[PDB]
């Protein structure tokens, strides 16, 4: 029922697209792929996937400027400037800005002119921008607003447990660390950068970078503001990352108490969302997976009755679109004009 | 004695400068970086290496746009524009265009206009108007007032040529073809996205990937008479650095035996190839050999010879220093044949 | 109908009856494995797989000895020492020996003693004890009551032979070298430790490792008319799984194009090897070939003939499933060819 | 003089090895060196590394029980039960347990009857043994211990920085987790282990793992008894790991104070062992570095004005190597008979 616009057929770009080809009776609808690559480039990366592996769909490069996959058809346009897409033209109602550089006021509004409604940021937003994280927040979320981001693929893990410990043990402060797979942000090999870290081997370091996640919690948990932040670590891995939250709650608790709370919401409210996991495992096992975060149960372990820290699993790429996806099912819903 | 400018600091043109560095007393003299990042971006990855390690030498910052290792300046400038760079008011001699990007004539010879007075390219050329050296092989063949753009050629065909010389000079190549598992490159993905090349496009380290390759047409371009007779493709697989050569050419002499093949490598290793070929009997592995002065070396027990005629050869080869270490053998070259 | 055992639950073993399980209606049926760990690191490891990923299926561990694939029960035993396994009592039929280890007549054969029918080896012989098969070559040669142990060669074998076939059987393979750019492989020490092969001993994931290969020679246990003309090394890389092979043998026909030679392959592809052969004309890396039933995949764009008499040619491999899948069609075979 | 014998010759034995090679004037003298690998395996890899990369020095394979190390003679010899080893007949003052196997009070033994007078082990101690820490604790060893432990990778780095903190901050509690390099120890592909997480890829995951690093500070600094646990990540990489602590001390602090004060022990006590650096750089950048552990200042960050965290890299293999050569060392001094 709601025409979309995929710009930045990305790793998101296409984990989403793919991500939602999975999804029954889709309020969403897919129509026009925007990337500086041709309609050779989209097809060819659609169905060869080097991390979510050979994509179960037939996809032809149909057209000149489309390509087809089960049959339905979609365009597949290429222009740096925003602008110049023909949203009016084709009646997008919403446009899934997955590049990287459209992150702020000015830059995503280009879409809006082009004759886009809406504008749906699969990245934190930089400036005054809704920011909502699906399970934490998504009912502050309200047909009024015309650019909304889906937070950093990090924040819509740290997210729904900090909610969960918060909301009942009451974090005080906490530090966090994420262990993170690398991305194209990375540099191959030792090449310029603005950040003189990420611009290093990539895949021989650990590479400690910034990141946002950190204070963006607050950007959709107010209650945490200026009490959590955190770096990160990116290494040798394609994808899924793990995060490493230790927050000092009031109320004492216990190890076994924690995972428990955690349980229970991913039973009941984060159902779908977040999740525990039991069995031990590693990295590569928690790919494709539905859930924003994943709980390592046994792991969680507790210090002098308040200091708690929690490992978390998530897949950086797939779980995030499912995120991106959910939140413009969302936006499908819940609209109006 | 002559100064150089080296545009583009990526790799090569690092490796270079760290190659010219610790020398005997090259009459090269870097004065000038154009890094599109400033001293620090161009500093910090001087120092800091992660596939050399830490450069041994006191690096520092002076100036806005003048860094220093140890006391001997190093202004820096940055345009992607070689027209506006300061070659003449600096008084440019050679230009070590490692860039990946101005490989034809019109191109690397806007160094010259902007007050150039030679240029090298650290590739091959694009043109046929560019004069293709490989130091060991046809270095000779170069003297001033004959072109003022050259070629050093590839990474590849500058570890093909000089052991390919060896076999037809002294056993006669009738044809043969080639494959070269090669280390990943800046020209590769990191994850799967966009490029020209839907092979390269793929995660440069988590794939062996097949693509072309002119490296082993090109040898030509100092051995003529194999002029379309040599050629094969690449493999990139996830090896940071350090590759190697697998040449099949089923030659014309008699059928001569293994370790005699060898042999002729090893007399001409240690004779006229002395510091570009070299034989290692000692079973090593690609990691053995980063850092290697050499743009060939021959893994003794690989070589094998099939149905007398077919012969297989296998070479070691730092794609990064030992090509880098030849370019500035091709620049000292330049200076030594200098009015 | 037919009872199965397996012997050695690792990567093959395991590649093994995860291929078995989502089949058809295989007349086998796995009913004991021998994992030196019990059931649960026995389970653990046939639920998530790094290279496979989480398998399909609910895997639950019954009894003390007994987990289940979806209701269905495997039994499991554990001991270094064939002999004490008990075959006979639960009647074994098959055995698929995939350990590395038991690899001779001596060997392989405790498992008859022990009480077992027949043995598969999932690894060329100890010696020149036991036929090799390759299904798609030469897999009528088996015939029950003819020797109860067979190998089903090698994994580089097993995908060399089929379009090595072709090629001569097409085209006259007057002889040729070869290599094979291999993932590396348990064999492969993680950091440098130890080996028997100062090659192997070597940072299995950050080097590319050399290592000799019989995998050439032995085509000719199931291609007769070959022996002694192929031959060659391989190329361990930083690449857990799927390989490629590098066939460059001078042909004895005319001096035949590029693309037809393809054709050859095409043609016998959808033909006589149908499920073995087949040819992939876009251009894609090894983690596109994960999970491939074709015991061997050539890169159109890739095969080249240099000398109308030497033909180049490049196949696509997963070592691990692949070969499994033979390993399968091997097992299924002598249940069709039973009493 | 002390006559040293190297049991072991894996990756600690030789990195080892090649770090007293480096040393001026060593009281230390490597005589024997027993591996189950042959005179060829001793040579060969002690020359060509793929970490510490081609050793520079003359290592031909002189003897058919011995090897050559410019021109000192060492014999190679090989069981796989040290009883046998001629510890005695060579007078072996000292042993440098590197095998992994001899932690304990009966294993390690076994040198002890083979006829050598000392033995070090080159890891934590099982059960009760004397643990060192070189800038932790030394002056607690005596001539009088037999068998001595100079803990792990891990604790020989977080500990001299947490001395630093408690005796400045006064920890009250707090965790850690440690990204670490892979080792020996896991498995290259999926394969069979005592532990399904070590069991795993080893080179295509992060796997959790634990570590006894947490509560072996404890060991030697007996003040933090159950006030640390932490747990570890494996990830990708061959060498050179980091430790993410983070504890809550008493005395209100903020961040650069912190570090001034690691700077300050750098500078005069831990000369040497600790070590400060804001060159903002990543892994590999540290390799070959004499120092037990090397704060990464720029990251260090301060929580609430109590809770601070402290990133640290460390060369698990050489840093470690030279700390056990600085204890060998100190064996040889302060021995009498
Ligand atoms: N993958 C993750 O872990 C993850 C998850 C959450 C957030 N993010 C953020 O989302 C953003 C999207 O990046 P990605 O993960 O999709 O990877 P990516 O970098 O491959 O995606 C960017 C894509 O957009 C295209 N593009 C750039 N400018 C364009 C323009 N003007 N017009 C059209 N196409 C254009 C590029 O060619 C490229 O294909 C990044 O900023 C990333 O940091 C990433
Ligand atoms: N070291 C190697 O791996 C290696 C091997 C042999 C030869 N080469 C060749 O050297 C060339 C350089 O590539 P690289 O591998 O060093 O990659 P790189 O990206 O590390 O180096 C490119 C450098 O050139 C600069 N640059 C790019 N475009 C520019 C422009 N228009 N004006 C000015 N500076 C510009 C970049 O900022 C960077 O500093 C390539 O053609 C490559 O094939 C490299
Ligand atoms: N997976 C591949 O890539 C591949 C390719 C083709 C063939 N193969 C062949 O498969 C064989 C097995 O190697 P792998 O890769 O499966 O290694 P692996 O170590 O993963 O498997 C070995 C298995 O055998 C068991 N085992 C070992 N010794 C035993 C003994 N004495 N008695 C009983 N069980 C014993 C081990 O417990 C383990 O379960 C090798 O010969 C290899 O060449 C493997
Ligand atoms: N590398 C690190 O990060 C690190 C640092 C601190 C602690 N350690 C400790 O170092 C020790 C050695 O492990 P490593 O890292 O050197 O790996 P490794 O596995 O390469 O070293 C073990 C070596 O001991 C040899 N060995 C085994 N049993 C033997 C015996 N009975 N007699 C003689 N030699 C025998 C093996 O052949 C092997 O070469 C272990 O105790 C480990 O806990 C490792």
């Amino acid at each position: 029922k709601l025409k979309v616009a995929i710009n930045g057929f990305g790793r998101i770009g296409r984990n989403f697209l793919r991500c939602w080809h999975g999804r029954k009776d889709s309020p969403l609808d897919v129509v026009v792929i925007n990337d500086t690559g041709g309609v050779k480039q989209a097809s060819h990366l659609l169905k060869y996937d080097s991390i979510l592996g050979t994509f179960d769909a037939d996809v032809k490069t149909a057209g000149d400027s489309a390509i087809s996959v089960d049959g339905k058809v979609i365009k597949v346009v290429s222009d740096r400037n925003p602008v110049n897409l023909p949203w009016g033209d084709m009646g997008i109602d919403l446009v899934i800005e997955g590049t990287g550089v459209f992150v702020d006021r000015d830059g995503a509004g280009k879409h809006l002119q082009a004759g886009a409604k809406k504008v749906l940021i699969t990245a934190p937003g930089k400036g005054d921008i809704p920011t909502y994280v699906v399970g934490v927040n998504e009912e502050g979320y309200t047909h009024a607003d015309t650019i909304i981001s889906n937070a950093s693929c990090t924040t819509n893990c740290l997210a729904p447990f900090v909610k969960v410990l918060d909301q009942k043990f009451g974090i005080i402060k906490g530090t966090m660390t994420t262990t993170h797979s690398y991305t194209g942000d990375q540099r191959l090999l030792d090449a310029s950068h603005r950040d003189l870290r990420r611009a290093r081997a990539a895949c021989l370091n650990i590479v400690p970078t910034s990141t946002g996640a950190a204070k963006a919690v607050a950007l959709v948990l107010p209650n945490l503001k200026g009490k959590l932040n955190g770096i990160a670590l990116r290494v040798p891995t394609p994808n899924v990352s793990v995060v490493d939250l230790v927050v000092q709650v009031s109320k004492k608790t216990f190890a076994e108490e924690v995972n428990a709370a955690f349980r229970e919401s991913a039973d009941n409210e984060l159902k779908g969302i977040l999740s525990v996991c039991d069995e031990p495992l590693v990295s590569i096992d928690f790919r494709c997976t539905d859930v924003s975060s994943t709980i390592d149960s046994s792991l969680t372990m507790v210090m002098g009755d308040d200091m708690v820290k929690v490992i978390a699993w998530y897949d950086n790429e797939w779980g995030y679109s499912q995120r991106v996806v959910d939140l413009a099912d969302i936006v499908a819903n819940k609209w109006q004009a | 004695k002559l100064k150089v400018a080296i545009n583009g600091f990526g790799r090569i043109g690092r490796n270079f400068l760290r190659c010219w560095h610790g020398r005997k007393d090259s009459p090269l003299d870097v004065v000038v970086v154009n890094d599109s990042g400033g001293v620090k971006s161009a500093t910090h990855l001087l120092k800091y290496d992660s596939i050399l390690g830490t450069f041994k030498a006191d690096v520092k910052i002076i100036d806005n746009e003048t860094f220093s290792i140890d006391g001997k300046p190093i202004k820096v400038v940055s345009n992607r524009d070689p027209l506006k760079l300061p070659w003449a008011e600096l008084g440019i001699d050679i230009v070590i265009e490692g860039t990946g990007v101005f490989v034809d004539g019109p191109g690397a010879g806007k160094h010259i206009q902007a007050g150039a007075k030679k240029v090298i390219i650290t590739a091959p050329a694009k043109g046929s108007d560019i004069p293709t050296y490989v130091v060991g092989v046809n270095e000779k063949d170069y003297g001033h007032d004959v072109a003022n753009i050259i070629s050093n050629a590839s990474c590849t065909t500058n570890c093909l040529a000089p052991f390919v010389k060896v076999l037809d000079e002294e056993l006669g190549i009738v044809k043969g073809t080639m494959t070269t598992t090669h280390s990943y490159t800046g020209d590769q993905r990191l994850l799967d996205a966009s490029h020209r090349d839907l092979r390269r496009a793929r995660a440069a380290a988590l794939n062996i990937v097949p693509t072309s390759t002119g490296a082993a047409k090109a040898v030509s371009l100092v051995l003529p008479q194999l002029k379309g007779k040599l050629n094969g493709i690449a493999l990139r697989v996830p090896t940071p650095n350090v590759s190697v050569v697998d040449l099949v050419v089923n030659i014309e002499k008699v059928g001569v035996t293994a370790e005699d093949v060898n042999n002729a490598f090893r007399k001409a290793a240690a004779g006229p190839l002395k510091g570009v070929l070299d034989v290692c009997d000692i079973p090593l592995v690609s990691v053995d050999f980063r850092c290697s002065d050499f743009s060939s070396t021959i893994d003794s027990s690989l070589t094998m010879v099939m149905g007398g005629d077919m012969v297989k050869v296998v070479a070691w080869y730092d794609n990064e220093w030992g090509y880098s270490q030849r370019v500035v053998d091709l620049a000292d070259l330049v200076a030594n044949k200098w009015p």
